């Protein structure tokens, strides 16, 4: 979801490319995807009884 | 009955991408679609969970590394911005955007969410009651 | 889901094991109305003019392998029956769809019920479950059966191997006697191998669950 | 030797039993909490008749007795109660396996709550109060039995822990309770298996896990 945010964040560094917050959420952003696996995550279980 | 799968794939990609920027009537509305698919196909449980990624406690360490060594190369290979639902590589790529709907402010989406994550008990999921609802019509089930 | 199904003599060639309990004191010893059980600490007249030895009469082994063995996962997964030969000669058969209170005192007056009527019954009056072969375990079991006797003195080896190596249509089976002095010589004759899982000394509740423990992690029981 | 709660270095096993019926009333001996032999007891004092379950503590008692690990003398019984007291054991400790010669060493332990042994040598029961987490080791890890966790399996929690690392698990010996008897005590939850397990079930099973993790 923020794919094309922070893409607009970009967009922000090619609107004037003098802002320090854009750079700044464009660094986070990139942290926040570096440190973030995107793999997977299921689960629906079961077994027996008594 | 003549539908694939990558097309059927697609539209869940498309369908989560569409609950995931909606306000929270759209994204009840579509939760009803994506169970009745869930339960038609059985397939979309794959695009669910991943049985290659799980761990085991009575396992070796050869497959944990090996499971490892898979989910660190992990990319997702969805276009969205391929119009031919074939085409998408939306099967191949998880429905991680399902997860982020799970913690909603609404108490019904959040019902719908745990009914959906748990095994499915009845097909018939009887959308007609589900499908009219709004902002003022949720104000007013919660009100009353 | 549901539960698996009854363990007993008639799951025969469907995956099934036998535990085997035996050289206990168990018995019907009348006070002079009712039938009562042979306690040691209890009746100091009547334990003495018996003629048997207070540390050679045990009959809460029994009661303790039972409650270390009714509650094990494997027997919930559908695995095991009870089989037990009593110091009188008597064999009984059990399957595991009910469980027997841990609580010696209850325990005991079932065993006296069962000692005075060889006929135990359901709440749901369709399953009579204290069922009594043509004794002993051997000549009513199941048509493929793994015999042996888990002595302190065999070969001491883990519960995992031997049990991941045995086939899924034989019927493991174990004999435990809880002696407090005793010997590994009660079914030796029924045994068909002897081996080992403890290197110390153990009763038949602790060997049982040890046991149990093993055939949980042997096929994911 | 045997591993006490004196030494917080080398890892010692500690076994805490949680809610195991220990009550005491006066008829005009002082008398232990039975099932079947006081029942107006119960139902006149004001308690219910449900909480009478004091055989739970001796079939710990003996089911940890025997055991490989206890010949080895690494497993310390700690023990608390609804009464509020807590009983330490080593391994060493013998005493007799029948409940009606127990109940005599119930009397004693509710009486003296200091039972120096019939060889006068060391007494094997001795009493401490709240807290538990003063007699295992400064490096340990609590371990509750619960459900809520899921199942893993003893030798692979076993071989992750360390040589230093002493493990302190509760088993909860009550018929019917929670298991958050000691949650701020306890670190983490582990499991056993998804079918059924008891509680000294559940104590031997832990035994054979650490005697094929550890050699015992």
């Amino acid at each position: 979801i923020i794919l094309p945010i922070q893409q607009l964040l970009s967009a922000y560094t090619s609107k004037y490319s003098d802002f320090e917050k854009p750079r700044n959420i464009l660094n986070k952003v990139e942290k926040l995807t570096k440190f973030t696996e995107h793999i997977p995550l299921a689960l629906q279980n079961h077994k027996p009884v008594s | 009955t003549h539908l694939s799968a990558h097309l059927v794939a697609s539209f869940i990609k498309k369908l989560a991408r569409l609950t995931l920027e909606s306000p929270p009537s759209a994204i009840v509305t579509v939760i009803p679609f994506i169970y009745n698919l869930i339960r038609k196909h059985p397939n979309c449980m794959i695009m669910l969970h991943n049985p290659a990624f799980i761990s085991n406690p009575f396992q070796t360490p050869d497959q944990v590394a090996n499971l490892k060594t898979l989910k660190e190369n992990y990319v997702d290979p969805f276009d969205v911005h391929e119009s031919d639902p074939e085409l998408t590589h939306a099967l191949d790529s998880s429905l991680w955007e399902l997860a982020s709907l799970m913690e909603h402010y609404h108490p019904n989406v959040a019902t719908l969410a745990k009914i959906f994550a748990q095994p499915f008990k009845k097909l018939s999921y009887n959308m007609e009651d589900f499908l009219d609802w709004n902002y003022d019509s949720l104000l007013n089930a919660e009100s009353s | 889901p549901q539960a698996p199904p009854v363990l007993t003599s008639k799951d025969k060639i469907t995956k099934r094991m036998i535990v085997v309990l035996a050289m206990a004191s168990l018995e019907t010893h009348k006070i002079s109305d009712k039938y009562v059980l042979l306690n040691c600490d209890d009746h100091q007249g009547l334990l003495k003019k018996m003629g048997r030895d207070i540390s050679e009469a045990r009959p809460d082994i029994t009661h303790q392998c039972l409650l270390t063995l009714l509650d094990s996962p494997i027997n919930k997964a559908g695995k095991l029956q009870v089989y037990i030969q009593t110091s009188r000669g008597i064999l009984i058969e059990v399957n595991p769809t009910v469980r027997i209170p841990r609580t010696f005192k209850r325990f005991s007056g079932l065993m006296v019920q069962l000692l005075h009527k060889l006929s135990i019954r359901s709440v749901n009056s369709e399953e009579k479950l204290l069922k009594v072969i043509k004794n002993p375990i051997t000549d009513h079991l199941p048509t493929k059966c793994r015999k042996v006797t888990l002595s302190f003195d065999a070969p001491v080896i883990r519960v995992q191997d031997y049990i991941e190596k045995l086939d899924d249509d034989e019927s493991i089976c174990v004999f435990v006697g809880a002696m407090a002095r005793g010997k590994d010589n009660f079914a030796d004759e029924y045994v068909d191998e002897k081996v080992g899982l403890s290197n110390y000394p153990l009763s038949a509740s602790v060997a049982c669950s040890k046991f149990c423990h093993g055939a949980e992690d042997a096929w994911n029981i």
